[PDB]
C-alpha cells in the first residue's frame, strides 16, 4: 500500500545542538516507518559500524522500539563506543553491552561544534567509583573521593571534580576534533513490533 | 586507597588540564611568531604566565605524593618530571634577581651593536656582521678587529652578570639536591631504577671523554689539513707547528668550520652537487619541496602529514606588511596540531631544512599517544638526531637522482665524495672539540674546579689543548669570552650537540644496516625501505616513556653512545687526509708560535 509517516531521523542527526557524553540524550522512536537506507547511503558519516545486524537487511526487518542515543566525543574516543572496549568514555561516560544489536554512527563536526576561542560546552565524566552498567546515565556532580580523607564538598587535595570539559578548537588535529555520535539500539520484545521498514510495492 | 592510585588520578586530571593550557600557550606563541604585533606579544605573555603559574601550582601539589611508594615506571617518571622545584626552591629575592639577570643577558646579547672607532654614525648588529664579515672576509686585521671588538664589548658587559649567574645557579642546584648546575644539566641523561639500563650523571663526563679520545686522531688530521690551507690563504700568520688563530675559522666563535669550504676545497675543478638551478628551471615551489619531503617520509613507512599541517603552516614568507621570524621551527602545538614555520626559498639548504624540520614533526607525531608530560625525546640528543638523519639521507646523490633533481648521467667519482665528505667534516667533525671544550669548561666553572680569577687562563689553555685554537692576543679577566655565544649567555645546555652528532651516525648505521645498503655509509639512502622506518618508529613511538639507553638498544643494539659509526662515516676522508698529511705535521703545539 501507500507508505507514509516516516520516522523522525531529521530531529536526531540534524539537531542544532547535541548533548554532552555524560548526559547523553536518549530518544525513543516508535510507531513510524524507519528508512535506514537513507542513513547508510549518506556520504556524511565517517563511522557506520553496525554490531549484531547488517545495514543491508535493516531496511527489511521490523523492531518494537528504536533507541537513539546522541552525544559528542573526541575523534580518538569513537573507538571506545563499541562492545567490550574499555576507556574513560566506556568506563565512566557511556557503556555499551557486549550483546548489543544496533549501529554506531559517528561523523566529524569540527565545522559546527568548534569555535576559535574554544568551545567548552561539552563535558565528560573523568572519574567515578565504579564502571557504568550498559545504557546507564550518571549526571551527578558529587566530588570524587580519591583519598581516605573526606572531600566535604570542596576540590581540595585528592578530591577532584568529576566533570571536565573538552577544549574544541578548529585548528585541532583529527583525533581531538569533535565527533557527533548517534547510537541506534534495536530491541525486539514480545510487544507488537511497530518500527518497521518501508515495504516495496 | 594507595598512594600510587592517588598519583595516577592526579596525573589523569593534570594531563587533561595541562594539554588545554599548553595548546593555548603554543597557539599564542605561534600567533606572535607569524604576526609580530604588540597585542600578540601581550597575548603570548598572558598565556605564558598562566601556563607557568599552573605548572607552579601543580608542582606544588605533586610533591605531596612520595616517590618511593610508587612502583610503576611511567607514573614515577611523570611524577619525577613534575616534582622538580626548578627555581621555586630559591628565595623570592634571589629568584627575581636570577630572572632579571637572564633577561638582561638576553637583551645584551640580542641588542649588542659594535662598530669601528672614529666612524660611529652607523653600526652593525649581530646578524649583519656574522653573515657578511665573519663568513666571507679574507682580511686578517678586519676579522681580528671584529672578533676582538665584539668580545671586548660583550664580555666586559657580561662578566659581572655571569659571575652572579654562576653563584645563583649553583645555589639553586644545591638547593635541588644536585652537586652543581653542571650536575643539573647532566641529570637529563640520568636513568635510575631500571635493571641493567641504569645511567649515572657521573658517567656522562667519562663517556664524553672516552668518545672524544677516539675523535681526536680524525680531528687532528682535519686540523692539519685546514691549517695548511689557511697557511696558503694567509701566508705569514699561521705557523706549521702551532694552533689556528681564533678569528680565522669562518664563524664568530669557532662553532662550525663550514664557511672554510671554499678555501679548503680538495678538488675545486670538479663540480658540486648543487641542485638549486635545477629546481629553479623546473619551477619548484615551497609546496613542492614539502610534498617531496612528505614523499620521502611515506617511502620509508612513516605517516604522512595531517590536513591541519598543510592548512595552518606558513611555508612561505608572508610579505612586507606582515612580519615573521625567519628561523625555521617545527611546532608541536599539542592537541594533535603540528606545524612548520619556515620562510622557504628555492635553495638546497631550504630543501634539506624542510627534511630536517619534517623529521622533527614526525618525531613529535610519533609520541602523541604518550601521556602529556612524557611527550618529549628520551634525551635532548635524540630529538635533533632524528632530524639530522633525514638531512643526511636527503642530501645523497642517489636521493637527488631518484627524485629527478640531479641529472641521471652525473658521474659519481671518488673526488666528489672526498670533497663532500670534507664539507660534512667541517660542519660535523669541527663542532665536536668546540662543543666538548665548552661543556667541560662550564662544568668545571659550576663544579668550582676553576677559580674566578683563573677563568680565562684555564679557558685558552683548554682551547689550545683540545680545540687546537690559539688566542690572537692574550685576554685578562675583564673579558668574558665564552658568553659571547648564544647558548651559554641564555642558559642553554650545550652537550646536546655532541650527543646529537654521535647519535646521528649511530642511527644512520642502524637504519642503513636495516635497509641492506651494501656500500659506503655516506652513500646510503633510507628511502623505499619499510623495515628501516619500522626500526626507527619503534624508538619514535616511545618518546620519553622509556630510558634513552633502552631506546638506543631498540635502534642500534647498544646500551651506550658509540663513536665507531662516525669514524666509519668519514673513513674515506680519513684515509685521504692521512695521505695528504705526509709532508705536513699532524698535531699542534700549545705554545704561542703562530701569534700572541
Ligand atoms: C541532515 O543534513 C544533511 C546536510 O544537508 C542533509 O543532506 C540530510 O538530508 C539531513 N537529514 C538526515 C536525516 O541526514
Ligand atoms: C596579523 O596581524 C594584523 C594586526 O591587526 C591582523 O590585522 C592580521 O589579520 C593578522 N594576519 C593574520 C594572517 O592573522
Ligand atoms: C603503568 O600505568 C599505565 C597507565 O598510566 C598502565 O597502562 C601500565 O600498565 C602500568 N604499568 C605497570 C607495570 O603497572
Ligand atoms: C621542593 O621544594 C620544597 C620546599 O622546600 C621541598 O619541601 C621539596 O622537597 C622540594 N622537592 C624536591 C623534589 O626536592
Ligand atoms: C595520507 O595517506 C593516506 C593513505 O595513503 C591518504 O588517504 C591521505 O589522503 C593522505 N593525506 C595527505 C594529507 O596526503
Ligand atoms: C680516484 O680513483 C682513481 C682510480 O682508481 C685513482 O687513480 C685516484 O688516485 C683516486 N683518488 C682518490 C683521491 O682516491
Ligand atoms: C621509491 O619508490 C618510488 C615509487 O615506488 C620510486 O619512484 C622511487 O624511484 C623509489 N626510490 C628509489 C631510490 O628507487
Amino acid at each position: 500500500p501507500n507508505i507514509t509517516n516516516l520516522c523522525p531521523f531529521g530531529e536526531v542527526f540534524n539537531a542544532t545542538r547535541f548533548a554532552s557524553v555524560y548526559a547523553w540524550n536518549r530518544k525513543r522512536i516508535s510507531n513510524c516507518v524507519a528508512d535506514y537506507s537513507v542513513l547508510y547511503n549518506s556520504a556524511s558519516f565517517s563511522t557506520f559500524k553496525c554490531y549484531g545486524v547488517s545495514p543491508t537487511k535493516l531496511n527489511d526487518l521490523c523492531f518494537t522500539n528504536v533507541y537513539a542515543d546522541s552525544f559528542v566525543i573526541r575523534g580518538d574516543e569513537v573507538r571506545q563506543i563499541a562492545p567490550g572496549q574499555t576507556g574513560k568514555i566506556a568506563d565512566y561516560n557511556y557503556k555499551l553491552p557486549d550483546d548489543f544489536t544496533g549501529c554506531v554512527i559517528a561523523w566529524n563536526s569540527n565545522n559546527l561544534d568548534s569555535k576559535v576561542g574554544g568551545n567548552y560546552n561539552y563535558r565528560y565524566r573523568l572519574f567515578r567509583k565504579s564502571n557504568l552498567k550498559p545504557f546507564e546515565r550518571d549526571i551527578s556532580t558529587e566530588i570524587y573521593q580519591a583519598g581516605s580523607t573526606p572531600c566535604n564538598g570542596v576540590e581540595g587535595f585528592n578530591c577532584y571534580f568529576p566533570l571536565q570539559s573538552y577544549g574544541f578548537q578548529p585548528t585541532n588535529g583529527v583525533g581531538y576534533q569533535p565527533y557527533r555520535v548517534v547510537v541506534l539500539s534495536f530491541e525486539l520484545l514480545h510487544a507488537p513490533a511497530t518500527v518497521c521498514g518501508p515495504k516495496k510495492s | 586507597s594507595t598512594i600510587e592510585e592517588q598519583a595516577k588520578t592526579f596525573l589523569d586530571k593534570f594531563n587533561h588540564e595541562a594539554e588545554d593550557l599548553f595548546y593555548q600557550s603554543s597557539l599564542a606563541s605561534w600567533n606572535y611568531n607569524t604576526n609580530i604585533t604588540e597585542e600578540n606579544v601581550q597575548n603570548m605573555n598572558n598565556a605564558g604566565d598562566k601556563w607557568s603559574a599552573f605548572l607552579k601550582e601543580q608542582s606544588t601539589l605533586a610533591q605531596m605524593y612520595p616517590l618511593q611508594e610508587i612502583q610503576n615506571l611511567t607514573v614515577k617518571l611523570q611524577l619525577q618530571a613534575l616534582q622538580q622545584n626548578g627555581s621555586s626552591v630559591l628565595s623570592e629575592d634571589k629568584s627575581k634577581r636570577l630572572n632579571t639577570i637572564l633577561n638582561t643577558m638576553s637583551t645584551i646579547y640580542s641588542t649588542g651593536k659594535v662598530c669601528n672607532p672614529d666612524n660611529p654614525q652607523e653600526c652593525l648588529l649581530l646578524e649583519p656582521g656574522l653573515n657578511e664579515i665573519m663568513a666571507n672576509s679574507l682580511d686578517y686585521n678586519e676579522r681580528l678587529w671584529a672578533w676582538e671588538s665584539w668580545r671586548s664589548e660583550v664580555g666586559k658587559q657580561l662578566r659581572p652578570l655571569y659571575e652572579e649567574y654562576v653563584v645563583l645557579k649553583n645555589e639553586m642546584a644545591r638547593a635541588n639536591h644536585y652537586e652543581d648546575y653542571g650536575d643539573y644539566w647532566r641529570g637529563d641523561y640520568e636513568v635510575n631504577g631500571v635493571d641493567g639500563y641504569d645511567y649515572s650523571r657521573g658517567q656522562l663526563i667519562e663517556d664524553v671523554e672516552h668518545t672524544f679520545e677516539e675523535i681526536k686522531p680524525l680531528y687532528e688530521h682535519l686540523h692539519a689539513y685546514v691549517r695548511a690551507k689557511l697557511m696558503n690563504a694567509y701566508p705569514s700568520y699561521i705557523s706549521p707547528i702551532g694552533c689556528l688563530p681564533a678569528h680565522l675559522l669562518g664563524d664568530m666563535w669557532g662553532r662550525f668550520w663550514t664557511n672554510l669550504y671554499s678555501l679548503t676545497v680538495p678538488f675545486g675543478q670538479k663540480p658540486n652537487i648543487d641542485v638549486t638551478d635545477a629546481m629553479v628551471d623546473q619551477a619548484w615551489d615551497a609546496q613542492r619541496i614539502f610534498k617531496e619531503a612528505e614523499k620521502f617520509f611515506v617511502s620509508v613507512g612513516l605517516p604522512n602529514m595531517t590536513q591541519g599541517f598543510w592548512e595552518n603552516s606558513m611555508l612561505t614568507d608572508p610579505g612586507n606588511v606582515q612580519k615573521a621570524v625567519c628561523h625555521p621551527t617545527a611546532w608541536d602545538l599539542g592537541k594533535g596540531d603540528f606545524r612548520i614555520l619556515m620562510c622557504t626559498k628555492v635553495t638546497m639548504d631550504d630543501f634539506l631544512t624542510a627534511h630536517h624540520e619534517m623529521g622533527h614533526i614526525q618525531y613529535d607525531m610519533a609520541y602523541a599517544a604518550q601521556p602529556f608530560l612524557l611527550r618529549n625525546g628520551a634525551n635532548e640528543g635524540f630529538h635533533e638526531a632524528v632530524g639530522e638523519i633525514m638531512s643526511l639521507s636527503a642530501a645523497t646523490p642517489k636521493h637527488l637522482k631518484s627524485i629527478g633533481l640531479l641529472s641521471p648521467d652525473f658521474q659519481e667519482d671518488n673526488e666528489t665524495e672526498i670533497n663532500f665528505l670534507l664539507k660534512q667534516a667541517l660542519t660535523i667533525v669541527g663542532t665536536l672539540p668546540f662543543t666538548y671544550m665548552l661543556e667541560k669548561w662550564r662544568w668545571m666553572v659550576f663544579k668550582g674546579e676553576i677559580p674566578k680569577d683563573q677563568w680565562m687562563k684555564k679557558w685558552w689553555e683548554m682551547k689550545r689543548e683540545i680545540v687546537g685554537v690559539v688566542e690572537p692576543v692574550p685576554h685578562d679577566e675583564t673579558y668574558c669570552d665564552p658568553a659571547s655565544l648564544f647558548h651559554v649567555s641564555n642558559d642553554y645546555s650545550f652537550i646536546r650537540y655532541y650527543t646529537r652528532t654521535l647519535y646521528q651516525f649511530q642511527f644512520q648505521e642502524a637504519l642503513c644496516q636495516a635497509a641492506k645498503h651494501e656500500g659506503p655509509l655516506h652513500k646510503c639512502d633510507i628511502s623505499n625501505s619499510t623495515e628501516a622506518g619500522q626500526k626507527l618508529f619503534n624508538m619514535l613511538r616511545l618518546g620519553k616513556s622509556e630510558p634513552w639507553t633502552l631506546a638506543l638498544e631498540n635502534v642500534v643494539g647498544a646500551k651506550n653512545m658509540n663513536v665507531r659509526p662516525l669514524l666509519n662515516y668519514f673513513e674515506p676522508l680519513f684515509t685521504w687526509l692521512k695521505d695528504q698529511n705526509k709532508n705536513s705535521f699532524v698535531g699542534w703545539s700549545t705554545d704561542w708560535s703562530p701569534y700572541a
